[PDB]
Order: structure tokens, then C-alpha cells, then sequence
């Protein structure tokens, strides 16, 4: 990406990154997803 | 809706033709199959030797005009995959050799009214990764929701007047990011057509 | 992570393989500090 | 009019036949779900609230007799029930008694509302472990007492009596509805049903046409 | 739109937690195949041992809260069949024996976060015919027109405070009235997902 | 009366819990015999894995709270000797070796709810003489006149938020300056008990 490039300059940083998704399926399909996020104190979750 | 380039309306501050060249043009409708890989055009070379505008850029050697595009692919609701419409200023391609120094030549770098074909898509055939290629004015055409893109580009050059055969102001690229998929029992080729209309032409020089 | 709440549902004669692309950016309160050169691969 | 919920219950019907031998006494529990005419009409609604009033009717076998001073008693919920015919539970002060001869017109006695919760509950879903004071669906907020009929004599009665109990309801207010029972139940205090042979609801016909 | 239960807004007249437990929960998405036969859950047992609400009903022994449901099945336009979403207060199930007296036990009567399965649908496993089962607050989910149902249930109990492990206020049922049909060349399993959100919790007691 | 630390009321400028964690705690009552030699505790490590506050510092990783102490030893009028209650910010202990480099390890440097024991009192186990150790907020508990000490400590750290398992803001020390003396025919052990109450906790982060 680009944010991952110009923080290879400039040693220290702080801020608030955002993440966006978009979908490329047919017009008929339908389901769900559960975008999750954990705080940095732990690893990824195990169960749903 | 519409998306400008860098937030600037095309206007002008030499001869000044009018509505006879405000007519829309229409380039040839391409064919985007399952395994195609991208096209590019390099305006304003493709409007030469064609129409009324061709007889004012072939015989004049000063030029200024901002364009207005309309890219539109027609597909039903059982096809999927998304294109990418971007407008890169100063689009420079390079030869794929390694050594001597094999240049691209001429028949690739100025395609004319037939668009060319990218050889290697992932690096835009210019040593630039596609992942970072949304700094430019882009517009997703996504075959489930919308199928039209309207970019308006003003004149971006340092010198206020350039020639129209040697130089080339910018280029238009179309890349399939998601490959096209369909179940059997449909068409194979989703066409892609383009519409170009000059907004404020202002020519200079004689013969 | 991106948990799958439910199985994909498609009507007949429509392919069952889609693709979710990702994005990324930074918002307005993102700051930087001490300048430094980076790690390329070549040197000329 | 006459379709309101007060008139829909206010007829009085039979509940239980309580007969004694001489043991010398016949006890009985208050349970309004005795027969099937009234259980189907009172699991119509979930929560009820009503004052009862009883009426005892005595008939000696062969019909009619010389008088005797038989007594009716009442035990509130939370008190010990009598054991023999002459024990000291017939002389307490908390149990209100009714002294009525045979040949007099019948006896009638009211009972107020007797529950700690603010309504009765004909459907409980839980376990009484740390509850109100196997065990699935039995609450102790439904018992209302006993009656313990006894004849008064020093010895040698030998009457071979038989009583009845008629029950009217009064000032009944209902709450949230439920659909009616349509499978003929087996046990007395559970919604069980013979699931090997589930009965239908409509009698059959030939085909779907020809009404 | 939304449908209340008996026309009453959930409110309250002990500790009172807030927006940390006003968050939505999401139970597991079931699978409704061609020959399935129904499910039930028995609130508020299924919110035990889970999340922030689980640590306030396991260690307190007084309870009052009205819920707010959102049942939603996702299906395309080539599937058919209608579900049924009803909210029965005081849902008592009974054992299917005949004699002694075989009770249901425990593993069926309190299913927890996994919903149970009806054995005999036509009589609601409680001796009550399904034909009369629209006295309760119901809501048709009908896969040609709409696919969402929103029931809001206030607290319906005689005693104003009860425990939250022994007792059970009501139950939620889902029954396929019309069986699901599809032509070959599609999916088999239409998922069914549920969303539960407590509105006005008000706890009491300590440990 | 009360004695503040450096003249500053504890206040705050993230979640903010309340009176449920404004409750007093009570650590275990120690035993100060004739030849004991001192204790220390290193707040806010000793409030972990205990009570309501333990379940908000184990699962959050930002922290800010100022405390309020109450040290109290109970003794009759026939005992003598004076204690010393001091609150040292940034209390760093060091290993007593000489050379390689024997560190203290872990079981001494974070004692938890049981306080540790000083090995060498005269130099505070950190290379600092006790004679100069009244720059810090101190309070004499002197068993002939008074037997209570009330120190209130605000949050003293450079970064405005730190974690609550790695870091440690300050430490509390108790040293017998005069040794305890009594004539025969009395008790031997004068107990020492502590009371801790968080004033303005303000947590941040999730799990």
C-alpha cells in the first residue's frame, strides 16, 4: 500500500488507520460476514 | 456520478472552433473475454486522422483541449467481475529487456484508434505496482451495481501550448482486477465502449 | 479477522466463487516524527 | 352482556365426591383441575385471580336420615393435616370449622385469595431449587388447603355417608391467552400425550373437491 | 415493520447497568434443509455463560429485562417456502410417553445457546394444535416478499422479580409451515440467524 | 491528619467506572515481632487478581488511578517503638551480588498481595541511606501518641497512560526504626493492617 511505504521513512508514528472492504460477486448472491477486531494485547480469537 | 481530475473545471484564457467539434465520438467496442489483461489508449493521439477534429490537429501545430470521457460496459445480472478506469498523466512505457537497450519502438508506444495491450499488468508495464495505483483519478466499474464512469480531465501541462503529434498529454487505462466468471449457458464477450468529447479546443498556427 | 457467519447462497447457474478485495488509508489525526532513509535493495 | 369473562365462569359444577365409612373421616385436597370440563376451560388463560365459594351436599345411602352433627373443617396452606379421627388437630384455633346437621338446608362457605404471588400460575417452567415455598413444573403457590369431614360422636356412628362439593367462582380476572387443549391428556399434573397415536382435529372426507 | 407484544413498551419502575449490555448479540446461524422440522430456544437461558450479560445473571439472583429480537433469513429469489416466528410466553414442553411417567429430563428442556429440535411439530410438542397458534405475537417471514421480522417483548411475569437460572420467562419458536422447494442447480441450505438485544436490564442481589 | 503527596489533588482530564470500585479493600494483617525488619508492597500490583478492580486491570491495558491509604497498627499503652510510613515513587530494587550480574529475578520484585521482606534495611536494599529517606512523603506512626497515618497519592508518571501489569507507579514501605520493647507478661505480636481505596480510576483498551 502507500501508507506502508511512507512510514518506512519517518521512524515513529501514531494515528488512526481505517480499513475498507468491497465485494465483487454476482447480483443474485447473498450471505453475511462478521468483520472482527481484537485489541493488541492478545492473539487472534479461536471460536466464533 | 462524475469525478473531476484534481478539482479543476476545464476552461481557457489563436482560433477557437465550436459546436461542430463538440460532437461526441465513439471508438470501437473491445472484447473482454475470460483471460484478457488490459488496454490503453494515450490521448490525444487517437483522435488523429478521424473526423473534423482530425483536420484541425494534423494541420495546426499548437493545441489545448480538455476532454470528457464516458466508459460504459453492458452486461446482465449473471456476470461478475470489476474493471478499473484510471487516467494517468504523463504515461511513459518502457521496454521489457535487460542488458543493447531494447526500446519499445513506435508501433506500441502510439497505438492510435486501436488500443494496445498490456504485456505485464501487475507492474503497469512501467515499473510501478498496481497496488498503489489509486493516487490517480480512478473510478470503479463494478458489474453488480453500476456500469458507467464519467471522468472529466482538464489540460495538465507545464508549457501552455504544445504540439499534438509529438507530445501526448495523458493516457487512459482499463484493467480487469477481478477476472470475469460466468456459468455455462451465456455469452462469453462483455463489450467495452468509450465516448470522448472535447470541451474547449483552442488551436493555433497554420499548415 | 473475517469470520464466516453463513454459507454462501446462490441461485442455480451462477458461479460460487467470489472475491473480496481490501482497501486501506489513514485518517486525519495521523502524525509522523524523526526523518530516516529507507531499505531499498540496490545501490548505484 | 353475557360473553364477558365474569359470566363465562360463574356457573357452579361438581368437583369431587368425598365419602366416608364410619376410619371415621374423609379428607380431600383442593384441586380445581379434577374433571375435564373445567381443566380445558381454565388452561384457556395463563394467569388467573378469583375468589371461590363452596357448597357441601350430604346424602346418606338410601337417602335421608335422622340428624347428626357432622363438622366441616378447613386447613390453610402451611399447616399439618389430620391423621386420626380424635387427634388434637381437631381442637386448634387456626382451623375454621362449620357445624351443620343433616336435615338442615346445605352449608355454604367462602374462601379468599390465598397465594403469596399476585396471581395463580397454571404453567411454570423451571425447577423449585431456590424457588418459591421429576420436579419439573410444580410450584407450591397453587395448593389451597383441605377440608377433612368428620362426624361428631363419642363412638359407634355407623352411617356410611357420602358428600359432594360444588364450586362457584367470583370476580375472576384473566390474563394472557393460550390455545385450547386438543390432545386428551393422560396424567393429572402434566401436559403429556400419547405420542404413538396422535389424533387429528377434523374428521376426514373423500377428496379436496365436492364440498 | 416492528410488532410489539400485547401493546406495551418495555420500561422499568437494585443496580441498573447501561450501554455495555445494550450491545447486540448474535447466536449461531442454523441450517434449514428440505426436511427439517423446527427449533426453539427458551430465553433468557441462552444468554447465560456468554459475554458481559452472562457475568451479571450468573452472579445475581434477581432479574428483569425486556428483549428485542431480529430474525432474518437470507435467500435469493429462486427459493420458496414460508417460516413462522412466534413468541410464546410460559413455554412448557412435556414428555412423549404413555403409561412410569417419563419426564423430558434436563438436556432437552434447557437447550442453551444451541437451539433444540421439535420432535412432533403438528402439536407443538405440548398438546396444542398449530392451527390455533396465532393468538400469540406472530410474524410471517415469507421468502417471496420479505425476509425480516422484528418482535419486541416486555417483561411478562406475575412476581415483579424472579431468578434467572431456575425460571424462564418465555420462548421463541421457528417452524417451517411450507416445506422448502428448489429446482436443481442451487444451494441446499438457507441459513437462519437471530439477533438479541436486552433493552432495560435491572439486576439485584450479590453473589 | 492527612498528608498529600507533593501538594496535588488526584483528579482526571476511555471508560470511567464508579462507586463499585470506590469500595475499601483490606490486605492481610502482618505480624511485627521483636526482631522483624521491614516490608514493601509495590502498588498497583497487589490489587491484581482480586475483586472488582482485578477484573478491570487484567483485561484492560491502559490505566490511571490515584490511591488513598490508611495504615493503622493497634497496640496498648505498655508497648513502645515507632514505625515509618513512606511512599517512594519509582521504587527500584537491585540484586545483592558482586562480580555474572545476579539479578533479583521475579519472585521478589513483584510480591503481590503478600508483602516482601527487606534483606538489608540500613540502605533500603537500593543503595540509598535511610538517614536521607525523608525527602519522600513520610508519616511517623509513634506508638505512644498516635497510631494512624493517612497518605493520599496522585498519579505520578511521565506518559499519561501506562499498562498495569508491566509497569509499577510507586511503592509503599514500612520500616521499624526503633525496635519493639515490652516487659514480660504481654502479647508478642503487634499487628499492622493496611487499607487501600482507588479514587479516580479511568481505564482504556479492550481485552
Amino acid at each position: 500500500t502507500l501508507v506502508g511505504q511512507i512510514c518506512r521513512y519517518y521512524t515513529q508514528w501514531s494515528g488512526s488507520l481505517k480499513v475498507t472492504f468491497m465485494f465483487t460477486g454476482s447480483f443474485m448472491a447473498t450471505g453475511k460476514m462478521l468483520v472482527a477486531y481484537s485489541p493488541p494485547g492478545s492473539a487472534q480469537p479461536a471460536n466464533r | 456520478n462524475i469525478v473531476l481530475a484534481y478539482g479543476e473545471w476545464p476552461e481557457y484564457c489563436p482560433t477557437r472552433p465550436d459546436v461542430s467539434v463538440n460532437r461526441f465520438y465513439t471508438l470501437d467496442s473491445k472484447m473482454w473475454q475470460e483471460n484478457s489483461t488490459g488496454w490503453y489508449w494515450k490521448f490525444p493521439d487517437v483522435l488523429n486522422k478521424t473526423g473534423v477534429f482530425g483536420q484541425n490537429a494534423q494541420f495546426h501545430y499548437l493545441y489545448r483541449s480538455g476532454f470528457c470521457l464516458h466508459v460504459q460496459c453492458n452486461a446482465s445480472k449473471f456476470h461478475q467481475g470489476a474493471l478499473l478506469v484510471a487516467v494517468i498523466p504523463e504515461f511513459v512505457i518502457a521496454g521489457r529487456g535487460s542488458n543493447e537497450a531494447p526500446h519499445p519502438g513506435f508501433t506500441t508506444t502510439f497505438p492510435g484508434t486501436t488500443g494496445a495491450t498490456f504485456y505485464d499488468p501487475y507492474v503497469l508495464d512501467s515499473g510501478v505496482p498496481l497496488s498503489q495505483a489509486l493516487i490517480y483519478p480512478h473510478q470503479w466499474i463494478n458489474l453488480r451495481t453500476n456500469n458507467c464512469a464519467t471522468v472529466i480531465v482538464p489540460y495538465i501541462n507545464a508549457v501552455p501550448f504544445d504540439s499534438a503529434i509529438n507530445h501526448s498529454n495523458f493516457g487512459l487505462i482499463v484493467i480487469p482486477v477481478s477476472p470475469l466468471k460466468y456459468s455455462s449457458g451465456a455469452t462469453t464477450a462483455i463489450p467495452i465502449t468509450i465516448t470522448i468529447a472535447p470541451l474547449n479546443s483552442e488551436f493555433g498556427g497554420l499548415r | 479477522t473475517l469470520w464466516y457467519q453463513t454459507n454462501y447462497v446462490v441461485p442455480p447457474e451462477t458461479p460460487g466463487e467470489a472475491y473480496i478485495i481490501a482497501m486501506g488509508a489513514a485518517q486525519d489525526n495521523f502524525t509522523l516524527k524523526i526523518c530516516k532513509d529507507t531499505d531499498e535493495v540496490t545501490q548505484q | 352482556l353475557e360473553t364477558t369473562i365474569n359470566h363465562f365462569f360463574s356457573r357452579s359444577g361438581l368437583v369431587g365426591v368425598v365419602n366416608l365409612t364410619d376410619t371415621g373421616y374423609a379428607t380431600w385436597d383442593i384441586d380445581i383441575m379434577g374433571f375435564v370440563q373445567l381443566r380445558r376451560k381454565c388452561e384457556m388463560f395463563t394467569y388467573m385471580r378469583f375468589n371461590a365459594e363452596f357448597t357441601f351436599v350430604t346424602t346418606t345411602e338410601n337417602g335421608g336420615a335422622r340428624p347428626y352433627m357432622l363438622q366441616y373443617m378447613y386447613v390453610p396452606p402451611g399447616a399439618p393435616k389430620p391423621t386420626g379421627r380424635d387427634a388434637f388437630q381437631w381442637q386448634t384455633a387456626t382451623n375454621p370449622s362449620v357445624f351443620v346437621k343433616l336435615t338442615d338446608p346445605p352449608a355454604q362457605v367462602s374462601v379468599p385469595f390465598m397465594s403469596p404471588a399476585s396471581a395463580y400460575q397454571w404453567f411454570y417452567d423451571g425447577y423449585p431449587t431456590f424457588g418459591q415455598h421429576t420436579t419439573y413444573g410444580l410450584c407450591p403457590n397453587n395448593m389451597m388447603g383441605t377440608f377433612a369431614v368428620r362426624v361428631v360422636s363419642r363412638e359407634a356412628s355407623q352411617l356410611k355417608l357420602q358428600t359432594r362439593v360444588y364450586m362457584k367462582l367470583k370476580h375472576v380476572r384473566a390474563w394472557v391467552p393460550r390455545p385450547i387443549r386438543s390432545q386428551p391428556y393422560l396424567l393429572k399434573n402434566f401436559p403429556n400425550y400419547d405420542s404413538s397415536k396422535i389424533t387429528n382435529s377434523a374428521r376426514d372426507r373423500s377428496s379436496i373437491k365436492q364440498a
